[PDB]
């Protein structure tokens, strides 16, 4: 499973 | 632990495991680690049923994950129209700000989403909210190429 | 032996054709699992594996999502990082990222890490305490401003020592017959005349599974680094690696040079000679 | 900009023996950015069945990419990758050499 919550840089 | 099930169902899913397990009194407002809700595990998968079983179950629809964001803001970020919606009805702060001082509309502009920003626009939303870098919604949608958002946002103002 | 789970995503500006190239992979160790496309016509994760296809529409549903949030993401990214280097419109730009946690023999977590590039150069990354950010540069450290705000660490904390490690174990129990195995290497000697009085013994080694592998040669106890060429691990495709060394040598010689092999998969090493 | 040219290599999936089917390779790996242009030759002209897998990186920010088709070998073929790069100025062609 991909990572739910990425951040924006 | 009936919230790890929980949990676990509103990021599958199940919307009648959902709905048993908030009949067998599971805390609608449970929170993880992260402090991300069942609520915003429902905005990220626009399970609409799931959102509206959630919402009846009287889940705090201003609850603040760790990050901050809000049950609006995954749905404005990830573009689950009917989920604004609903939440917006049920009560959701339409200017809530995170801990990096991006509101929903904020989400919505950078991602391009013409129709949550109009939604949002006639819920109340600030275009003038400003986050930490001091950068309106207009700003991130330009950045972001959006520009009939970038201008129906400078023309709302 | 480790185990890792190992996500790639690149992302590229191309401007004038109106969006990016996105481009997602996942591994486990070194076997392509899912992979991810803009351009392709399914704009789902498609399975690679006999064992990932028993994973049914619920995660390859969750898994689209999360995908396309990493596409819009990672959009939204190239535009902030063209925003912070002052770089003009006219001229494409790339964005990767991989992340991914490794485990130990045991299957315990072992060590996680997240790392981000930005124009082929290293931006930001994970430290392996997950809490703190390596910053390459201003515009970097603005990046670990926010992500410090945001709390972005305790997000990728939570998600590299739990779930990943929840979903690598299932799938190595799934590749059971797959993803556990060891190739040894086969190997064989060539040998021909490179002039009319040098020569070259080459090594060969193909058919082996993990990538790792070592290859040298010795003059029976003196270094032979030297008169030596190398090539990098290349895939068969048969999902399995190839490499070679040789070693300048004079003709004629009395079988003195040998070839050395170690891999995972000789339990008792097979050193062979001329 | 970083530039960095390919690292081009040919070969087959199996020793070359003929009389057998077997697969040509050519792998390309260490190239940045992503934008190759890569096709397989035989006796000259181009292939037109070559696939490839998917767009994948190294440690160090590189691309790499495999190329593969069917073929057979025979002692009278001649087999070359052709690849081009922004970071090389005429493309490189590198026969195949069955050792």
């Amino acid at each position: 499973s991909l990572l739910m919550w990425i951040t924006q840089v | 632990d009936l919230g790890k099930k929980l949990l676990q169902a509103a990021r599958a899913g199940q919307l009648d495991e959902v709905r048993e397990l908030l009949k067998a009194g599971a805390d609608v407002n449970a929170k993880d680690l992260i402090g991300v809700t069942p609520l915003h595990l429902a905005a990220f998968s626009g399970h609409l049923e799931i959102v509206e079983v959630l919402l009846k179950a009287s889940a705090d629809v201003n609850a603040k994950d760790v990050s901050g964001r809000t049950p609006l803001h995954v749905a404005a970020k990830h573009g689950h129209l009917e989920i604004v919606e609903v939440l917006l009805k049920a009560g959701a702060d339409v200017n809530a700000k995170d801990l990096i001082g991006f509101t929903p509309l904020h989400l919505a502009a950078q991602f391009g989403h013409l129709e949550i920003v109009e939604v949002l626009l006639k819920a109340g939303a600030d275009v003038n909210a400003q986050d930490k870098s001091g950068k309106t919604p207009a700003d991130l949608a330009a950045r972001a190429g959006h520009q009939d958002i970038a201008e129906v946002l400078q023309k709302a103002a | 032996g480790s185990h890792s789970m190992r996500y790639f995503f690149t992302s590229v500006s191309r401007p004038g054709r109106g969006e990016p190239r996105f481009i997602a992979v996942g591994y486990v160790d070194d076997t392509q699992f899912v992979r991810f496309d803009s351009d392709a016509a399914s704009q789902r994760m498609e399975p690679r594996a006999p064992w990932i296809e028993q994973e049914g529409p619920e995660y390859w549903d969750g898994e689209t999502r999360k995908v396309k949030a990493h596409s819009q993401t990672h959009r939204v990214d190239l535009g902030t990082l063209r925003g912070y280097y002052n770089q003009s419109e006219a001229g494409s730009h790339t964005v990767q990222r991989m992340y991914g946690c490794d485990v130990g023999s045991d299957w315990r977590f072992l060590r996680g890490y997240h790392q981000y590039a930005y124009d082929g150069k290293d931006y930001i990354a994970l430290k392996e305490d997950l809490r703190s950010w390596t910053a390459a540069d201003m515009a970097a450290q603005t990046t670990k401003h926010k992500w410090e705000a945001a709390h972005v660490a305790e997000q990728l904390r939570a998600y590299l020592e739990g779930t990943c490690v929840e979903w690598l174990r299932r799938y190595l129990e799934n590749g059971k017959e797959t993803l556990q195995r060891t190739d040894a290497p086969k190997t064989h000697m060539t040998h021909h005349a490179v002039s009319d009085h040098e020569a070259t013994l080459r090594c060969w080694a193909l058919s082996f599974y993990p990538a790792e592998i070592t290859l040298t040669w010795q003059r029976d106890g003196e270094d032979q680094t030297q008169d030596t060429e190398l090539v990098e691990t290349r895939p068969a495709g048969d999902g399995t690696f190839q490499k070679w060394a040789a070693v300048v040598v004079p003709s004629g010689q009395e079988q003195r040079y040998t070839c050395h092999v170690q891999h995972e998969g000789l339990p008792k090493p097979l050193t062979l000679r001329w | 900009m970083i530039q960095r040219t390919p690292k081009i290599q040919v070969y087959s999936r199996h020793p070359a023996e003929n009389g057998k089917s077997n697969f040509l390779n050519c792998y390309v790996s260490g190239f940045h950015p992503s934008d190759i242009e890569v096709d397989l030759l035989k006796n000259g002209e181009r292939i037109e069945k070559v696939e490839h897998s998917d767009l994948s990186f190294s440690k160090d920010w590189s691309f790499y990419l495999l190329y593969y088709t069917e073929f057979t070998p025979t002692e009278k073929d001649e087999y070359a990758c052709r690849v081009n790069h922004v970071t090389l100025s005429q493309p490189k062609i590198v026969k195949w050499d069955r050792d």
